[PDB]
């Protein structure tokens, strides 16, 4: 009776358990692949702003060397 | 100028794991042993 | 004897493993709140270099054609 | 000419050293709720 | 007998929940610092781009002005 | 003109699939270790 008791207890114990654990390997997959996510965006962010700051440095010192030729 | 409006940032929403975590660790009162 | 070493044995094993429970959803409520602060900060980046880049172009195509004008 | 501050963008950071070492804490004293018969 | 079963199974069990705890700090620590990484890469960037901006600022106004004294 | 080089600026990529694996290998072998008196 108390060793049924015992294997009960355990048992649903073990299922709570195995519960929680697909519940934090849920989280935890969810987590990585946000993480991962936002690591790509901003690499991109990062490339696209090179990019850009690039584009903006070469039409600067155009115009400022146009601006050298007026004056 | 390269348009960058398309950069994306996703969020995440785990509430439900969490709230079943919090849940069972509660819920591991019932399983306490008592002969 | 034997049935009240398992039943302590398991009290305080399922003990730990509330707390330890406990903490992982702690631990996870953190890491989720603090990724959807820096999701938000890297949308709210773009949306403003968006702007900055749009009133750079702006301004830029302005000083082409008025240097255009000039010359 | 005037371009949008953006100082005001920060990124928080994440402190789950406690919750960490809770769980390898409880991970290690787990061996004492092992059963001797 | 029965008893042997009960602490067998509940020994397996608390070395299977261990080994699932270790696992999950492991996680949890490798999520910490990635999250920590990219947000200590998102506020250099934002710094970074103040500063360009600031920059980029400085030579528009200086240029516009240089505009004006010419025409 | 010479702006600030950011191309340095590097954000990191998290691979956490062993550890989601062994918690899911463990879920499953939890079965294994049900009491059957």
């Amino acid at each position: 009776e108390n060793q049924k008791l015992i294997a009960n207890q355990f048992n649903s114990a073990i299922g709570k358990i195995q519960d929680s654990l697909s519940s934090t390997a849920s989280a935890l997959g969810k987590l990585q692949d946000v993480v991962n996510q936002n690591a790509q965006a901003l690499n991109t962010l990062v490339k696209q702003l090179s990019s850009n700051f690039g584009a903006i440095s070469s039409v600067l010192n155009d115009i400022l060397s146009r601006l050298d030729k007026v004056e | 100028l390269g348009d960058i409006s398309g950069i994306n940032a996703s969020v995440v929403n785990i509430q439900k794991e969490i709230d079943r975590l919090n849940e069972v660790a509660k819920n591991l009162n019932e399983s306490l042993i008592d002969l």
